[PDB]
RNA sequence: CUAAAACUAUGUGCCGAAGCUGCGGAUGUAUACUUUGUAUACGUGGUAGGGGAGCGUUCUGUAAGCCGAUGAAGGUGUGUU
RNA sequence: GGGGAGUGAAAUAGAUCCUGAAACCGCAUGCAUACAAGCAGUGGGAGCACCUUUGUGGUGUGACUGCGUACCUUUUGUAUA
């Protein structure tokens, strides 16, 4: 029963380089360099769900800070008014509301500057 | 239910060798569960 | 008419005619569910909040299916340690359609 | 729903004029390098450049405290084999307040492309009068 | 329609006929036999060969006129190369490739 | 950076991890009743190493069967589980 | 050496002649690229081009941006120069 490892190395050598595409040089056509540049993108992907939820979460309290300075607070002090006052926006709709309806926002802050006083 | 195609041994009574230095997944692969650099990782390596 | 609504531990600000998925439900494709703990409702210079929750306020919505997200290889290596490992992941979904807010 | 990113094309920068006449640098600094970047923006995106421009006038007016006039150096180096080159604040501020207010800001900025597109949109001049009579720049009350 | 003329197997390397090759890509063909006409490189020779040859097949199997004519396409290829053996000093020995080519000139209107 | 953006003392907020909570999914062990089906509870970082369960490859029987010139194996793309 | 003609079911079956992979080397089209510093990806994300529908679609490219010093072996310990 003599084996050949004709085929089946053939297509796994194709699948990993199918993963490659886009890649500069050797990183798209050689299988030993290829291979190592698609382990490390799994890994840098694994790494990269987890700080994503932290980059999002600093660019809503950025721009909810930019809409709480017009409305004459800062950050710290909105956000301690709207849990004095029972609110439980979260900061993924107050910084849409921020960028898209300056009204609301200034009743939203009203509402803690009122909470607060 | 007796034919040529439709015979089982009974349940638990084939095990599958053991192969050694057959990748990562395995649990059995680089040095095949002899340790490192010793006389007994050698060929022929336990004493009398 | 952006009302603000909770659903599968997040939320959403929502319109009427919005598709939207959210978390598996465990309602049936083609059902109604109804939303009645709303967060705040504008329509315009006119703004009600909660403290939690907005009073008579609903939000009706209809279940068009369920569905899976795209496929997700998870990698774990430790370089000379002789050790790697990989996996498959696959998130599901409920499919809602926005058909009535009251406010 | 989701997080929407601010669009280049739909960017509006505005002018504004800051007058330095008695006032400390580094607490000045740190406004104009945060009107630079857009922080006071509500639709202010780390990738875009969503500043306002800014004037500065008087710029050889702008003081330091304790005894950093006499005390304080700026130092260069030409890459010659001993090309190491001082001078004070106080020389550097009579004949060349430009470079003062360039130093201070850009230190606070980002370092790339988008760091170097935004000092661009400061102006920086030692009297009072500017050029830009045509932008119609706001008094900026920093 | 493109009319095709192949010279396969000249005996010079790819890259030396690609300089050539470089010069006279897209123009007409009387400025093109010009241009190879007044050459001192020695692919230029095997060159304007495989253009003469793609003129007179367009004229004669295809039934074309010749002041409309273009160089439209052309491209070199490698051939198969000869190994032989060169002795060096102290015994040694250096293997040379002596290497070949592929003409492909393609003329249209 | 100088009545600080330093130091000492006190207070009120907030930020901040793959920790904890929320929502969805998989899995180990033990238990409870059907009597094999789900709940409940605790768990689920790993080198050397021990245990358990699988995929695919060539060949023999099943096979004088089943698919194939209305196109097999192989090669090259796309879609999907 | 080729282009027609002709044979043949087939001529990128034409004698280096079944099938014809990869490394390597060209030509063509789309997008990007000549004020900007590093394991070349990853998370975002504008614009353009082509398909398509009246799209919160598909395909290619990727300005700008956060994070980020290959793999194996041997070691107390390796981006290791
Ligand atoms: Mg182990
Ligand atoms: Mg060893
Ligand atoms: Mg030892
Ligand atoms: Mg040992
Ligand atoms: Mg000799
Ligand atoms: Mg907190
Ligand atoms: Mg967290
Ligand atoms: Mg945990
Ligand atoms: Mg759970
Ligand atoms: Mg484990
Ligand atoms: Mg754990
Ligand atoms: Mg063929
Ligand atoms: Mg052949
Ligand atoms: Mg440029
Ligand atoms: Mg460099
Ligand atoms: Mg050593
Ligand atoms: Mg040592
Ligand atoms: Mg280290
Ligand atoms: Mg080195």
């Amino acid at each position: 029963a003599r084996v050949k490892r004709g085929v089946v190395a053939h297509r796994r050598h194709k699948k990993i380089l199918a993963r490659a595409k886009g890649y500069y040089g050797a990183r798209s056509r050689v299988y030993r360099v290829a291979f190592q540049a698609v382990i490390k993108a799994g890994q840098y992907a694994y790494r990269d769900r987890r700080q994503k939820k932290r980059q999002f979460r600093a660019l809503w309290i950025a721009r909810i800070n930019a809409g709480a300075r017009q409305n004459g607070l800062s950050y710290s002090r909105m956000i301690d008014g709207l849990k004095k006052a029972q609110v439980i926006i979260d900061r993924r709709v107050l910084a849409d509301i921020a960028m898209h309806d300056a009204v609301a926002f200034a009743a939203l802050a009203e509402k803690a500057k009122g909470a607060l006083a | 239910t007796l034919r040529l195609n439709e015979l089982a041994p009974a349940e638990g009574a084939k095990r599958e060798h053991r192969r050694l230095g057959r990748g990562i997944g395995s649990g059995v692969g680089k040095t095949g569960g002899r340790g490192i650099k010793g006389q007994k990782s050698r060929k022929s390596g336990g004493v009398r | 008419m952006y009302a603000v609504i909770q659903s599968g531990g997040k939320q959403h600000r929502v319109v009427e005619g919005e598709t939207l998925k959210v978390e598996l439900l465990k309602a049936e494709s083609g059902a109604t569910i109804t939303f009645d703990d709303v967060l705040m409702v504008v329509n315009g210079d006119n703004i009600q909040i909660g403290a939690p929750v907005v009073a008579g306020a609903k939000v009706t919505a209809e279940v068009i299916g369920h569905g899976r997200h795209d496929k997700i290889r998870i990698i774990k290596m430790r370089r000379r340690k002789h050790y790697r490992k990989q996996q498959g992941h696959r998130q599901w979904f409920t499919e809602l359609k926005i058909t009535g807010i009251s406010g | 729903m989701k997080t929407l990113s601010a669009k280049p094309a739909e960017v509006q920068h505005d002018w504004f004029v800051v007058d330095a006449t008695g006032k400390t640098l580094g607490r000045l600094a740190t406004e104009i390098a945060r009107r630079l970047r857009g922080k006071h923006k509500t639709s202010y995106t780390p990738h875009v450049d969503a500043g306002d421009y800014i004037i500065v006038i008087n710029a050889e007016q702008v003081q330091v405290t304790g005894n950093k006039a006499l005390d304080k150096k700026y130092y260069r180096h030409t890459e010659f084999p001993g090309g190491l080159k001082e001078t004070n604040f106080e020389k550097l501020v009579a004949h060349k307040p430009e470079e003062i207010f360039e130093r201070a800001v850009k230190g606070m900025l980002p370092k790339g492309p988008l760091g170097y597109a935004m000092i661009k949109k400061m102006k920086v001049y030692a009297g009072s009068e500017h050029p830009h009579a045509a932008q119609q720049p706001q008094v900026l009350d920093i | 329609m493109e009319v095709t003329a192949k010279l396969r197997g000249a005996a010079i390397s790819a890259q030396k006929a690609r300089l050539v090759a470089d010069l006279i890509r897209g123009k007409s063909v009387a400025h093109a036999l010009n241009i190879l006409n007044f050459s001192n490189k020695k692919a230029a020779v095997l060159v304007k060969k495989a253009l003469e040859s793609a003129i007179a097949n367009a004229e004669h199997n295809n039934s074309l006129d010749v002041d409309d004519l273009k160089v439209s396409t052309i491209y070199v290829d490698e051939g198969m190369s000869l190994k032989r053996i060169m002795p060096r000093a102290k015994g040694r020995a250096d293997r040379i490739t002596k290497r070949t080519c592929h003409i492909t000139v393609k003329v249209g209107v």
